């Protein structure tokens, strides 16, 4: 009886995997991305990348290859999932519609067999005849291309080579050909087989095995141009095919490894490789011809071409065009150019993809001092390190603060018609209308001719012609420019108001009742046209003259009264089209048709909160999309606002909400603001690209943030961040920093740049002595980070050698002061685990860096929380309870031994703790008795963890090793002294990421209990909070309904997917919730959703309810 | 040295 809900705050960022090929047309350039369980489909265009289509897979994608075969029109894609899920697909455009099928599938894991050295490997020769897979040592599983094969069956070829490094399937080969290197004692080797499947048997290769280099890891198999092999070894390349052999040295290569390749020409003249620093190089193979004789290879080298991220991934696209998958560092869209800029790069990044990297250490803030959290992270590694500062929502800047209880509506006022800025915010009140001439920045309520202060405006838009407009409560006076006082006025011909105002810049469409009438503002008079009536009363009008019409305005849209309709109509004549008839007892508050790029938009707004959207047509408009939201609670205004190139809406409500855009889409993310009235652009000589907001009672101007659901702001720090802490008293944080150096000539370490601690704004070194006894190394160091600017303040390097692995900001003992304390460690190379370390209090003072003190210990310090005023460490297996001494020091109170490897520890508010490497969890106490550790209960099994976390008194998760979440719990039980030693996994789930840090904390406010947040070596954000047994059982249900309807990708059974699984055992999950699955709900046609229900009481779209309020948790 | 590769754990593969 555990009951847990995960669900993903960001997906992962980071990049496995990046594939080019024409996957969408056979005319068609596509890069096909690879996050972990994200594929990003893409047209490569002038531009660089056309978004397409971004699937979730229900596994971690470890193969991603396209092929195209015989008779197949364009490419499909292979994917081979880690739980050796395999799938084939096909990009389905139905017209407009998109979709993409599994033409294959099934699952390729033996039962024998142990996974093997350089991980899955999945290849596919050159006439498609096969795909090649290398899942375990001694095997080859070969699954033969068929029209059928659908299940993708397949063999296993006994492999003579116990220890192969990479593989691929040669060109230009009569009978598929493997060319793989090996590694047995004595070198490693290059060595080939044909394949064979209708005998299921090897066969000799076409060329002898040779010898490559003792650290050769790269295999290219070079195009049937040129055919052969291509090995990459450490300062060395060299090049096979038969009896030819060749061999470039190049010094430039030896600084650091290739870790990855991409064929640039298909003729395979020239290739791009990807360096462990960033380094790009380009690879050229020089052809040669000979009459009578196809081709040849006289020679090969390498040049620098320049510097990118990390990359994992590479692949040339367009002209001079790379895509840089990265997962240390962001991912890029990088430029190739002839010519070298000025220090010498031909490398000219275009484009910078956010990468939360390796999240390696993070934690939860408000900087702004609200109630929310940003959330800080140390992210990246080497030269990509950095702080990400993460904030849900978008937040805009206030500049003034005018207390009025009253304004209900408000238009801009430029009073010179010749600047875009204007001076004047005339607004709708409480039965008046208030006038606003500012003096720039200055506000000022003064009369203004030809416009009602007695009279409650209902509009006041630009009209053209040298003209000012004022729609009443009664009727639509008219002001001038040049003789700016009553230069018109209309009124109902029977002393009637105006219900619903409109006007764009130069038409006019009121409705008294069912009415609906239609004046212009033409030059200096107001002059009618039409009048129909309507079934029922107006509620709401819209008009713009959206695209191919200057100010004179095409079709039409409203909302009615007692049949809560929205429905499509033309202009003079009023012609009704296509309807719809929405729901409930609550009128339409607010209509609307937009523009983006391509397609005008139709959304309406009702009182309940809720918004339903569609699409209309400039040259039809009919009926499109029918879905529900829940915005405010409150009636919901509509309105549009200048921004970037795409201006957007802004919904005025409780929850007050912007509507951009997604692909050719749409987004829907909070504005961070208490509530929102009314809400237009503006622009004045002391307030430009400013906004106007006035809520309850005020009024607001100023700019907008990014968009996203998310804002990020990234802290280049050039160097690998490690851990990360928030002093509030100092308003800074402490990071621990690692830097990478190489061996002097004069024996010492240089630096390779400069990173955050040697641009350091003041700094020192540990002066310490508790010890006395090319080549890289790393160098550490605490950093003291501003809060407000983020830069580096001071920077402690710790000893030559000397890993700074765990840090604290707190308060210990009676003293009043708040230290950072930092554990530390003694690592050389040679040594299996340091024996040495110390523990090292400082303060941070005014603007200074003292060490108060230091404590040796025998051991690495792995973590450290605050206990009670003590510091509880822990050091490489031994875990201890310090004890801050009046005379200020740290002395040992006791220590519990009975761990294998004490790496993570947490602190429930009480004298509990809980950790450990391989051997799960324990639980201990802290006993005021004799000051003592009882280890209370302890989970007996084999967990590597990586991380751990108390969730509550009774309740512990824990992640490890292979990507699982579990939780423990103490057994409630007779026999209090076994049963009770012992705590239960009860609960379980597979989350496809490995875990470094969970914190609890929030990332949003100001059904569910808790909220802890973790974060993933991929840049995955993730939440897990807790459920009552009810709420746990409503969603298991809908879990197991929603998987019935839902087709998943590769097929692949989504609670195969969620099995708890290791090499040595599988389970089902249990105890835990993917509300991303859940919130998956929404993205269902009401049929299928309809179906999710057949059965306290059951409902249609409570559900619909129920899904919603939890979106809401993250 | 065990330490050097929790430290390369933490960044993965």
């Amino acid at each position: 009886m555990s009951y847990n809900y995960v669900v993903t705050a960001q997906k992962p960022t980071a990049v496995n995997g990046c594939v080019t090929g024409h996957f969408t047309s056979a005319e068609d350039l596509n890069l096909l991305i690879a996050k972990n369980t994200r594929l990003e489909i893409y047209v490569v265009t002038a531009e660089g990348l056309r978004p397409v289509k971004e699937v979730g897979m229900y596994g971690k994608i470890a193969v991603m290859e396209l092929f195209r075969p015989k008779g197949e029109s364009k490419d499909l894609l292979f994917i081979l999932t880690a739980k050796y899920n395999a799938c084939i697909l096909e990009y389905k455009q139905s017209g407009e519609s998109i979709d993409i099928i599994t033409r294959a599938h099934g699952n390729v894991q033996d039962r024998i067999g142990r996974p093997s050295e350089t991980g899955i490997i999945g290849i596919i020769d050159p006439e498609c005849r096969m795909i090649g897979l290398r899942l375990y040592d001694g095997l080859f599983k070969v699954i033969p291309l068929d029209r059928d094969n659908k299940e993708l069956k397949a063999f296993n070829i006994r492999l003579e080579e116990l220890h192969v490094i990479d593989v691929k399937f040669l060109y230009g080969c009569q009978a598929p050909t493997i060319c793989f290197v090996y590694q047995d004692p004595q070198g490693r080797h290059v060595k080939t087989y044909e394949v064979s499947l209708r005998e299921k048997e090897f066969n000799k290769g076409p060329w002898k095995q040779e010898n490559v280099e003792a650290e050769a890891s790269m295999v290219i198999a070079v195009p049937e141009p040129f055919g052969g092999a291509i090995i990459i070894g450490q300062e060395s390349i060299t090049y096979h095919n038969g009896d030819k052999y060749l061999a470039i040295a190049p010094p430039i290569i030896k600084q650091s490894t290739i870790v990855c390749h991409n064929r640039v020409d298909p003729n395979g003249s020239r290739y791009l490789l990807g360096d462990m620093e960033g380094r790009l190089f380009m690879l050229l193979l020089e052809k040669e011809e000979q009459m009578d004789g196809t081709v040849t290879l006289k020679d090969l080298r390498v040049e620098l071409l320049g510097e990118t991220s990390i990359a994992e991934c590479l692949t040339y696209l367009d002209n001079g065009v790379v895509f840089v998958g990265s997962r240390l560092g962001d991912s890029q869209l990088v430029k190739l150019n002839v010519d070298s800029n000025e220090q010498g790069s031909y490398v000219v990044a275009m484009e910078t993809f956010t990468n939360l990297g390796p999240i390696v250490d993070m934690c939860v803030v408000d900087l702004e001092r609200q109630g929310q959290g940003q959330l800080v992270t140390c992210s990246g590694a080497f030269k990509e390190g950095s702080l990400r500062i993460i904030r849900n929502g978008i937040g805009i800047h206030e500049h003034a603060s005018i207390d009025l209880p009253g304004i209900k509506g408000l238009w801009p006022l430029r009073s010179d018609p010749n600047r875009e800025t204007y001076d004047t915010l005339v607004l709708s009140f409480v039965g008046q209308t208030r006038v606003l001439m500012l003096n720039g920045e200055e506000v000022e309520e003064t009369e203004l001719m030809g416009f009602v202060d007695d009279q409650q405006t209902f509009f006041c838009g630009n009209v053209a012609h040298q003209q000012l407009i004022q729609i009443t409560s009664a009727s639509v006076r008219l002001v001038s420019q040049e003789p700016k006082a009553l230069v018109s006025e209309w009124k109902e011909p029977q002393a009637k108001n105006i219900s619903v105002a409109s006007c764009n810049s130069s038409q006019v469409v009121v409705a008294v009742g069912r009415a609906l009438y239609y004046l212009q503002i033409h030059p200096q008079e107001l002059r009618q046209i039409s009048h129909t009536e309507m079934e029922h009363e107006v509620a709401c009008l819209d008009i713009t003259p959206l695209g191919d019409s200057n100010g004179l305005s095409p079709l039409c849209a409203i909302g009615l009264w007692t049949d809560i309709s929205a429905r499509i109509l033309k202009l003079p004549s009023f012609e009704l089209l296509h309807k719809e008839m929405l729901g409930g007892e609550i009128i339409p508050r607010s209509i609307l048709m937009t523009t983006f790029e391509s397609s005008h938009y139709l959304l309406c707004a009702l009182g309940d909160g809720a918004l339903f959207y569609f699409g209309l047509n400039i040259e039809t408009g009919l009926l499109s999309d029918r879905k529900k939201v829940t915005l405010g609670t409150q009636p919901t205004v509509l309105r549009t606002f200048r921004s970037l190139s795409t201006t957007n809406v802004f919904a005025c409500s409780d929850r007050p909400t912007v509507i951009y855009s997604s692909n050719h889409k749409l987004v829907f993310s909070n504005v961070n603001l208490k509530e929102v009235n009314y809400m237009c652009p503006l622009n004045s000589d002391g307030y430009p690209d400013s906004l106007a907001l006035a809520n309850n009672s005020t009024l607001t101007i100023g700019t907008i943030d990014e968009i996203q659901k998310l804002h990020i702001r990234t802290v280049p720090l050039y160097e690998s961040p490690r851990k990360i802490c928030y002093q509030e008293v100092s308003q800074c944080f402490g990071v621990l920093s690692s830097r990478i150096e190489v061996q002097d000539t004069s024996g010492g370490t240089t630096a390779l740049r400069p990173s955050a601690s040697t641009q350091a704004l003041s700094s020192s070194v540990s002066s310490s002595k508790l010890f006395s006894s090319g080549e890289e190394v790393e160098v550490h160091n605490l950093l003291i980070i501003d809060q407000h600017t983020f830069e580096v303040l001071h920077a402690h390097q710790f000893l030559q050698n000397e890993y700074a692995l765990s840090l604290v900001s707190c308060k210990l003992g009676k003293d009043p002061n708040t230290y950072f304390i930092v554990g530390t460690a003694m690592v050389y190379p040679e040594e299996a685990e340091p024996k040495q370390g110390r523990i090292v209090v400082f303060q941070y003072s005014d603007g200074k860096l003292q060490t108060v003190a230091e404590k040796e210990v025998k051991g690495a310090v792995y973590s450290m929380v605050e206990f009670n005023g003590k510091l509880l460490a822990s050091i490489n297996s031994t875990v201890r309870l310090y004890e801050w001494t009046t005379e200020k020091d740290v002395r040992t109170e006791c220590n519990h031994y009975n761990n294998i490897m004490a790496l993570y520890l947490k602190t429930k508010g009480d004298f509990i703790l809980v950790g450990d490497l391989m051997r799960s969890v324990l639980l201990l106490a802290y006993k005021p008795m004799e000051g003592n550790f009882e280890e209370i209960a302890r989970d007996f099994n084999p967990n590597w963890m990586s991380a751990v976390e108390i969730l509550d008194d009774d309740n512990f998760l824990g992640a490890e090793n292979a990507f699982n979440l579990f939780v423990c719990q103490k057994d409630s039980a007779a026999t209090t002294d076994e049963e009770r030693q012992h705590l239960q996994e009860v609960g379980l789930f597979h989350l496809g990421e490995f875990v470094n840090v969970f914190c609890h904390g929030s990332l949003v406010m100001q059904p569910t209990q808790g909220s802890v947040l973790f974060g993933t070596v991929n840049g995955m954000i993730g939440l897990v909070t807790s459920l009552s047994e009810s709420w746990y059982n409503l969603l298991l249900d809908m879990q197991n309904r929603l998987n019935k309807v839902i087709k998943s990708v590769g097929k692949i059974e989504h609670s195969f997917w969620r099995s708890f699984h290791t090499e040595r055992k599988t389970e089902p999950a249990t105890g835990f919730i993917d509300g991303d699955l859940i919130e998956s709900f929404l993205d269902i046609s009401r049929p299928k959703m309809q179906e999710v229900v057949a059965n306290r009481e059951a409902t249609a779209d409570d559900l619909i309810k129920v899904v919603e309020e939890l979106t809401r948790i993250h | 040295n065990i330490t050097r590769d929790l430290i390369r754990r933490q960044i993965k593969e």
